[PDB]
Order: C-alpha cells, then structure tokens, then sequence
C-alpha cells in the first residue's frame, strides 16, 4: 500500500550487505593513483650498480694513473 | 719488456707486429744519451700521443728513443759485441792501413734500422770519437735504402756477364748442390 520503514530498512541493509559495491569503490578507485617516487630501493640499486662494474672500478685507477708512469 | 713499465701489455706475434707501426712512426735516434735524459727530466715534447691501430690512444716517453740505443749498447738485451760503430772501427783496424781513408770517406748504410732519423749523425759523432779527427769523415744515407738491395739486384741482373755466370740446369744435372759453393761466392 506504501513505501515504508520496512522497505527502507531493506534497502539500507542490502546496501550494507553488498560487499562488491563498497569494496570495489574503495579499492579499485584507489588502485589507479598508486605511485610516484624516485625510490630509495632504486637508490640501493644505483649504489650497488656503482659498486658493480669493472669499467668504473678498474678503469678509474688504471686509466688515470698509468697515464703517468715515469 | 720496456713497455710493461707503462704497463699496457700484450704478447703474441700479431701484437708484436703492431709495434712495427710504432717503429715506423714513433722512433727517432738519440743525439746524446745523458743530455737526452736531462731533457727527459725537463720536457714532454719528447713524449707523443698515438692511437692503437684501433682502440686507445697511447702516449710514449723516452721509451721511444731508448730503443735504438740498444744498437749502441746491447746490454738492454744483453750480449757483448761492442756495437755497430765499435764493431765497424774494429773491423777497419783489422783491414789494412792505406785503404782506410777511402772508407772514412765512403760509408754506407741501408734498410730496416737505418730508416730512423738521425742514426748517421750519432754514428759520425762516434767515428769522430774513434777516428783521429785529422782526417775527413762522412757517411751516405740514401733515401731509398730499404729498397736498395732489390734495386741493386736489378742492376746485377742487367749485365750480360751473368750469362757467363749463371748456373744452368745442365750443371745441376751433372753435379749436385755442391756446384754452388765453388761457383758462387
């Protein structure tokens, strides 16, 4: 005969019960703007790299000093 | 065994021939050894910069001029024969007395080592040391020395007298290789 408390509470409840809507709204929306940094993890990477390769390590001494021998 | 001082270092045959180019380009003869060392202490114009045939630029000090001195002093790879010049004057003093002036005049050099600029000069310095200064001295240093031999050979080929002189197949038939050693010098 009506639209009621009973039905309004039904709608309210259903809203509360729907996990898909609210969880998707929070998680999927927040998922997209996720990331911006010059990561320190990559600072580690870079530093290690610096330590990594003979072309820096040996050559820095050997090209520089064996220039002048005598 | 020099080069490892600067210690860019490689040993194999092809690597050794790579040096030949440097021997073309980078060498020149020491005018005076002590004085050169003094300049070596003073200056880097003595030092020149050169590329790998491909790869690096390489730049070389006294190591260039030190090399020819071996001819004058074969200590550096060590032997005794008192060297080119002292050998020469020795071999002169073997040969007899009167001729000598001519040779003092007529002094001749050729080919691979001689290519270096300056050898004749220090040679003359050496002879002026060893000669009695009183008498004329000079040396010949033609441009073409490295070819000289084959050129002379061409001349040698030209004269008909070798038709008198050649070996022929016939002798090789009738007598062995032994033929040569009588027949040729």
């Amino acid at each position: 005969x009506x639209x009621x408390x009973x039905x309004x509470x039904x709608x309210x409840x259903x809203x509360x019960x729907x996990x898909x809507x609210y969880x998707x709204x929070x998680x999927x929306x927040x998922x997209x703007x996720x990331x911006x940094x010059x990561x320190x993890x990559x600072x580690x990477x870079x530093x290690x790299x610096x330590x990594x390769x003979x072309x820096x390590y040996x050559x820095x001494x050997x090209x520089x000093x064996x220039x002048x021998x005598x | 065994k020099i080069l490892t001082e600067r210690g860019y270092s490689f040993v194999t045959t092809a690597e050794r021939e790579i040096v030949r180019d440097i021997k073309e380009k980078l060498c020149y003869v020491a005018l005076d050894f002590e004085n050169e060392m003094a300049t070596a202490a003073s200056s880097s114009s003595l030092e020149k910069s050169y590329e790998l045939p491909d790869g690096q630029v390489i730049t070389i000090g006294n190591e260039r001029f030190r090399c020819p001195e071996t001819l004058f002093q074969p200590s550096f790879i060590g032997m005794e024969s008192a060297g080119i010049h002292e050998t020469t004057y020795n071999s002169i003093m073997k040969c007899d007395i009167d001729i000598r002036k001519d040779l003092y005049a007529n002094n001749v050099m050729s080919g691979g080592t001689t290519m270096y600029p300056g050898i004749a000069d220090r040679m003359q310095k050496e002879i002026t040391a060893l000669a009695p200064s009183t008498m004329k001295i000079k040396i010949i240093a033609p441009p073409e020395r490295k070819y000289s031999v084959w050129i002379g050979g061409s001349i040698l080929a030209s004269l008909s007298t070798f038709q008198q002189m050649w070996i022929t197949k016939q002798e090789y038939d009738e007598a062995g290789p032994s033929i040569v050693h009588r027949k040729c010098f």
